Order: structure tokens, then sequence, then C-alpha cells
């Protein structure tokens, strides 16, 4: 007779046909991840656009609900998450226009490749022939043309396919009250109807620029160590004062700096930790390696994994006879079917990646039970939380030594935690500024605060400001380097990474805390201790069905993102820092250019 | 004299969906749950009101064995006292209930890739059923006000839903059948024990 009741039962028809019809996209899609073959291509397309066309027929039908109308907040939350129409608002003209874009956007990237002005004929595509050459090779020019040859080539070419698709796509989220993409993005973090949790889309900015605004040191003093090592690398390049040129950061952008961790280890006479070698030596195989995944999640009370997923899976590559696009990845296809894709080869650098990818497969074992709207994250960076803090926790040497994968008597000293905590710094310290950069930089093109004609000449500015990072050739704004990246150019949401880096050391440190652990906080491991479990467990099994914020403080008492676990979790090498770098001067100037001398 | 025909209904090949739960009458035999008890076949055996033992040596005026296929999560439902969708529309179990019931995976047959659709539910309904009222019905659910005159579309939904049993599913989605027993007594002579 109401409208609530009315749209009880309309979602609980949606539940029983959405599981049964994303089994079947879902299932086709697998089939075809492990088997690339033409057919599957075909089941697998003719399935998903069926899914899709029904999920765009039911948000249609479902729009007839009134929203307001609502009180029981599980009902509204399923009700808002399913009306939003989205790009099937637009004119559908704009509608093709937006589809073929996009394509051609995300074709180009696909396929693009490039080769030296010697051989028009012997080229390659980044993976891996770029990747390679910016992840290994030494030589300086060779970098610097690798550079700006991948800058120029695609760059060019999405600049302005990339402004029409910001005009279009601006019009696309103005069309649903969302005064423009950039919001509609921040609109997953968005929660309002609950006192004393709520949360605005604006809320959102001023809480990253905060968290950055603190991390600053840590990553300031990270840059001053790393420039000094750079410079001992390449003195006749690198100013004692000026920024890092970005061609030499261990990547074509600079996601993460890992690839300069030997190019800078301050010990480098000591024997890094890597139970490879005693891995081999004990004949360890994927079952292996995945069975002790799977007893350290059941250490912490976790329930494991159902024999489904040791049936099902893919853990070892299909040999030679098919092929398979294995990016390690976990599936979640519904209904109770747990699936994980990966080559395994047998080193450390997979096991810490086969206990990520168990973390993200128990995140989703966790919250089977919630309706299916909620069956996700409870925001966009809760999964690669859950999965990371898993790997930091077993990949200490103190889990190792535990199943006796070390030799016992491995002694932990100063050097061999300085070097661990580097390498850590290098890959998740490296990562957040340009994180921040890259999304604030997008934010800004989207509400208009930049002419177009500009975009370029901002980007490497706040670059410049804010990662250390001065280009090595000018750069017009004919180019749109940051097309030239996977999520920029295929429009995927890139604060999530902040998200999940922040979150994932105050879940860290809450759990430590509960583990009434002793001593520093990276030598912290999870196991054993049911207490740690269930306090996870508590906020794993909610799923979205509460604002993100009621379950982030069911773990780490807190409202809201906080720096202070992560500069907790770093002391020591802050510290370690803060010595080494009295002979150098940190921060960097604005004016110092590698092209105009 | 003649033996109870527990064979033909426990272990035939093709069960009744659970909205026409299929029900049989048991009378004028004996009866030996000895073997159904060390089956250890059944991965769920609950029942509530006698031992499993002692009912062996007990004299019932009629036994009724009503069969269906449900699925894994569900099963937890079949109890006096529970509520769900097959305990609010599909199923109903009174609270002074008096047999048992008997639950083994069914993976095997009942599940074929590309789904096996042969098996329903009935997903909506205007009120909750009765103790052992079976309702066969699909008019077309009048969710809203106007009515539908056997219609599919906004507010007007149908109300029988297919189980889309596959063999890849988990513990809890693999399909499960069961089989649950009631006795009473009354004034005639009680024809079933053994
Ligand atoms: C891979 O796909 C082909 C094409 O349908 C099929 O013949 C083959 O059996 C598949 N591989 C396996 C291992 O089933
Ligand atoms: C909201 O609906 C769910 C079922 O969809 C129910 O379990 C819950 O109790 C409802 N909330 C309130 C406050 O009644
Ligand atoms: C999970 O752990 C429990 C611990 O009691 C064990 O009984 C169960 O067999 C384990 N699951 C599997 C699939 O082995
Ligand atoms: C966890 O407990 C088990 C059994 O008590 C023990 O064998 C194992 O070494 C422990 N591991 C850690 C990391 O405490
Ligand atoms: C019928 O056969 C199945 C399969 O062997 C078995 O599990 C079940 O116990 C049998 N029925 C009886 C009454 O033993």
């Amino acid at each position: 007779s109401t409208i609530e009741e009315q749209a009880k039962t309309f979602l609980d028809k949606f539940n029983h046909e959405a599981e049964d019809l994303f089994y079947q996209s879902s299932l086709a899609s697998w089939n075809y991840n492990t088997n690339i073959t033409e057919e599957n291509v075909q089941n697998m397309n003719n399935a998903g656009d069926k899914w899709s066309a029904f999920l765009k027929e039911q948000s249609t039908l479902a729009q007839m609900y009134p929203l307001q109308e609502i009180q029981n907040l599980t009902v509204k939350l399923q009700l808002q998450a399913l009306q939003q129409n989205g790009s099937s608002v637009l004119s559908e003209d704009k509608s093709k226009r937006l589809n073929t874009i996009l394509n051609t956007m995300s074709t180009i990237y696909s396929t693009g490749k490039v080769c030296n002005p010697d051989n028009p004929q012997e080229c390659l595509l980044l993976e891996p022939g770029l990747n390679e050459i910016m992840a290994n090779s030494l030589d300086y020019n060779e970098r610097l043309w690798a550079w700006e040859s991948w800058r120029s080539e695609v760059g060019k070419q999405l600049r302005p396919l990339y402004e029409e698709y910001v005009v279009l796509k601006n019009e696309m989220a103005r069309a649903n009250h969302y005064e423009d993409y950039g919001d509609y993005w921040r609109g997953d973090y968005e929660v309002n109807g609950v006192d004393g949790y709520d949360y605005s889309r604006g809320q959102l900015i001023e809480d990253v620029e905060h968290t950055f605004e603190e991390i600053k040191p840590l990553y300031e003093h990270l840059h001053a160590y790393v420039r000094a090592k750079l410079m001992n690398a390449y003195p006749s390049y690198i100013s004692p004062i000026g920024c890092l040129p970005a061609h030499l950061l261990g990547d074509m952008w600079g996601r993460f700096w890992t690839n300069l961790y030997s190019l800078t280890v301050p010990f480098g006479q000591k024997p890094n930790i890597d139970v490879t070698d005693a891995m081999v030596d004990q004949a360890w195989d994927a079952q292996r390696i995945f069975k002790e995944a799977e007893k350290f999640f059941v250490s912490v009370g976790l329930p494991n994994m159902t024999q489904g997923f040791w049936e099902n899976s893919m853990l070892t590559d299909p040999g030679n006879v098919q092929k398979a696009v294995c990016h390690p990845t976990a599936w979640d296809l519904g209904k109770g079917d747990f699936r994980i894709l990966m080559c395994t080869k047998v080193t450390m650098d997979d096991f810490l990646t086969a206990h990520h990818e168990m973390g993200h497969i128990q995140y989703d074992m966790a919250y089977a039970a919630q309706p299916f709207l909620l069956r996700n994250g409870a925001n966009e960076g809760f999964h690669e939380a859950v999965g990371e803090i898993m790997s930091l926790s077993a990949a200490t040497p103190k889990h190792l030594k535990s199943i006796g994968l070390l030799s016992p008597d491995f002694q932990e000293d100063n050097e061999t935690e300085i070097n661990f905590l580097l390498k850590q710094a290098l890959t998740i310290v490296g990562t957040l500024p340009f994180t921040y950069m890259l999304e604030k930089w997008r934010w800004m093109v989207f509400k208009g605060e930049i002419p177009k004609d500009q975009w370029m000449k901002k980007w490497w500015e706040m670059k410049r400001e804010i990662v250390g990072v001065v280009e090595p050739v000018p750069h017009d704004e004919t180019y749109c380097d940051p097309a030239s990246l996977f999520h920029v150019s295929n429009d995927y949401s890139f604060i999530r990474y902040y998200t999940r880096t922040l979150y994932q050391f105050q879940f860290q440190e809450a759990l430590c805390q509960a583990a009434k652990h002793e001593g520093p906080l990276h030598k912290c491991d999870i196991s054993n201790s049911t207490e740690a479990g269930q306090k996870l467990f508590n906020m794993l099994r909610l799923g979205k069905s509460e604002p993100w914020t009621l379950a982030l403080e069911n773990v780490v008492g807190a409202k809201n993102m906080n720096v202070r676990p992560l500069l907790n979790y770093f002391e020591p090498l802050f510290t370690w820092l803060k010595d080494q770098n009295k002979n150098s001067f940190v921060g960097w100037s604005t004016d110092w250019s590698p092209y105009a001398d | 004299t003649n033996l109870c025909p527990f064979g033909e209904v426990f272990n035939a090949t093709r069960f009744a969906s659970v909205y026409a739960w299929n029900r049989k009458r048991i009378s004028n035999c004996v009866a030996d749950y000895s073997v159904l008890y060390n089956s250890a076949s059944f991965s769920t055996f609950k029942c509530y009101g006698v031992s499993p033992t002692k009912l062996n040596d007990l004299c019932f005026t009629n036994v009724y064995a009503d069969s269906f296929v449900i699925r894994g999560d569900e099963v937890r439902q079949i109890a006096p006292g529970q509520t769900g969708k097959i305990a609010d529309y599909n199923y109903k179990l009174p609270d002074d209930f008096t047999g048992c019931v008997i639950a083994w995976n069914s993976n095997n047959l009942d599940s074929k890739v590309g789904g096996n659709y042969n098996y329903l539910y009935r997903l909506f309904r205007k009120s909750n059923l009765k103790p052992f009222e079976r309702d066969i019905s699909t008019e077309i659910y009048q969710a809203g006000s106007t009515p539908c005159n056997g219609v599919e579309g906004f507010n007007c939904y149908f109300p029988l839903h297919s189980y889309g049993f596959q063999p890849t599913y988990g513990v809890g989605y693999q399909p499960y059948r069961v089989v649950v027993l009631s006795f009473e007594l009354l004034h005639a002579p009680a024809t079933v024990c053994g």
C-alpha cells in the first residue's frame, strides 16, 4: 500500500533477477579469461550485453519509485544506487558519441607503439618494451627518448579527444544533478541521512588535502634521500636543489618507485631477505603456497576456503596448450562461487600476491549475506586495503621464520629493518603524492577551473609543487601526457588508491593494538591472535549496508581518514632519514629546468 | 507385515519443486528407520520430539513424507519456529512438529552446466502460509493498487521464480533434497510400526 513495502517487493524481485544474470555474465567472462578463443568472446559479449541491457531496463523501471518517500536506509541505499541512470540519460546520438570516443581512446592506448628513427619496422608496445626500458635501462638518453616519445605519440592524439570527452561527461553528470563528473566520482564517499556520520562530497576534498599536508614531511625527506642517491648515480644531470626529472623514476610515469630500490639501498652489502631459494629448495609449488596462505587466514579465526575454490580456480598456468591473460585477479562469481586466476611463479613476490588476492577473496566471502546491491566494498578503497594489510602482515621476518621457510637464526638488526622500511616507503609513500596530484588535477579540470589551452601548463605545475617532479622536455598544449596513463585514458577513479593507502595503516595499527604487540609497528604480525580476526570480521561482514565511517570506527575508533598510523609505522625510517639528510637540502626550487638552462 | 515403501520415495530420480512439495502417505506397513539413521549419507539430519532409536519400536496411525528440493543456506529454515522465503511463502512447519528432517546434497544430479531451470519457488504472496498448506497458483502479484488482469509490468509481478541451479555453486547454493516426516495418532488402530 505504501511506497516502502512496494519498493521492498521490487528490490526483492530485482535481487533474484540480477544474481542469475550476473552469474551468467561473470562465468562467461571467466571462461573467456582462462581460454582465449573466439567463441568465448562471443558468449562473453552476448551475456554481458544481456546483463547490461537488463540493468538499464531495471534502472528505468525503478525510477518510478519516489526516493524521499523511503525511511529504512537499506532500501534507500539500494534504490539510490539502482535509480541512478547515469549515461543512459543523454540523447542517443550523444551516447554513441561517448562510446565512440571511449573506444577510440582505449584502443589507441592499448595498441599504440613506438620505435627509434633507425628501424621503422622494429618497434614495441609499451608492455613490455617501454616497460622494461624505463624499468631497468640506466642510459639517461635512452630513458629521456622513451619519455618524450610515449608522451608525444598518444598524448597529441587523445588531447582533443579528451577535451571532447570532458565536455560530454560534464554534460552527463550535470544531467543527473551532479555539478560535474569529479563530483560524480566523489559521490561514492557521500553519506547522508545518518546523524553523527554524515559526509559531504567537498568534505572529502578537505580531508584529502588535510591528510596530504601532514604526510608532506615524510615524503619530502624520502625525496631528499632519493635525490641524493640519484645524484650519486647520475651527477651530470640533477641539481642539488632542483626537482627530480621524471624519466629516472623507475617507470614511465612514477606510479611506484620500487625500481629505485637497488639503485638507492643504503646497506648495499647486506644480503636482502628473500625466501625464493628457501622456497624452491623445499619443493614449494602453487598448491603449497596457497595452502599456506589459507592456513594463515585460518590462524586469525577467519573462515577457510570452501572446496569450490580448490576445485574450480586456476592456480597453475595451463601449460602451452591453451592461453590466458593471467593478471592475478580474484573473482566472486556470486551465489557462493569464489575463484582466483593467477600464473603463480614460485617466488617471494608471488607468495605475497597470493596472500593479497586471498584477502580479497576473504573480504568477498565475508558479506555474502547482504543483499545484492550491497555486495561490494563500503567504499572504493576497502577491498584493496583489506588485501594489502594481509600481505604486509605476512611479509614480516618473524612470520617467515614461523613457518620454517627462513633460517631460524637470521638476526634482525638496524640495517635490515631500514632496508625493509625503505622498500616499503618506496612502494607506498612514493605513490601518495602522485595519486593525490593526479586526482586533484583531474578534479580541477572537471570543475572548469582551467582553460583548456592551459591544461598542460597547469599540470606539470602541480608536480613541480607536489611530487618534486620536473619535466626534461618542454611539453606544449598539444600533448595530453596524463592520457598516456592507463586510468586517465580508460576513465577510472584514481583516489581510491589514496584512501586504500591510509585505511591500510589505520587498519594495521588498530589490528596490532588488538593483538597486544609490543615493539615497532612494522615487525608486527597478526597471526594466532583471534582478537584482531574478530575485530576485522566485524567490519568485513557489513559490506556497504552502513556508512563507511561507521564501519571504519567499528575498527579504528575514528570517523575519518587519518595519517597518524602511517607516520607511526614509518617512524624509525623517518628518524634515520632525518639523520642522513643533515648533509642535503630538503625541498626543491620551482624555477630550475632541465631544458631551459 | 509388508515393508514400508521408503525406497521409492527416498531416492527416486526426480523430486518435486518446493512450491509443489510432493506429499506421500504411509500406512499399512512395517517401517525400519535404522538404515535411515545409520546411512551417514545425509549431510543434515535433525528432528524434534522422538529419539531416533525409540521411534523404531513405536506404533502410529498414519505417517506423511513430504519431499522437495531447496537451496543450501535455506535448509535451516525447515524447522519449527523459523521464518523466511521457504518458511513464509513456500512451506510451513507447525511448532508442534512430530516427524524428522533429512537433507542431503544434490549437486550430483539436479544441477547441470548452463543452469537447471526445472526447479521453482514462490517468491511473493499476499499472506503467509498456514501449517501444511500448499498453494500452486500463479496469478500475477498485485504489487501496486491498480489491478493487472494477468500482465507483467510495473507493480505487477510473477509469483514463481526459478532456482538457477548450476554445478559450480558453493555449498550454500548447490541444491539440497529434503524429506520431512510427520506422524499422527488418532482413535483408529496404529497400523504403522515395526
Ligand atoms: C578452450 O576452448 C575451445 C573452444 O571452445 C574448446 O574446444 C576447448 O576444449 C577449451 N579448453 C578446455 C581445456 O576445455
Ligand atoms: C529494513 O529492511 C530490512 C529488510 O530489507 C529489515 O531487516 C530491517 O529490519 C529494516 N529496518 C528497520 C529499521 O526495520
Ligand atoms: C576449516 O577449518 C575447520 C576448523 O575446525 C575444519 O573443520 C574444516 O574442515 C576446514 N575447512 C576445510 C574445507 O577443510
Ligand atoms: C601460531 O601458532 C601455532 C600453534 O600454536 C604455531 O605452530 C605457530 O608457530 C604460531 N605462529 C606464530 C606466527 O605465532
Ligand atoms: C538412496 O540412495 C542414495 C545414494 O546412494 C543414498 O544416499 C540414500 O541413503 C538411499 N536411500 C536410503 C533410504 O538408504
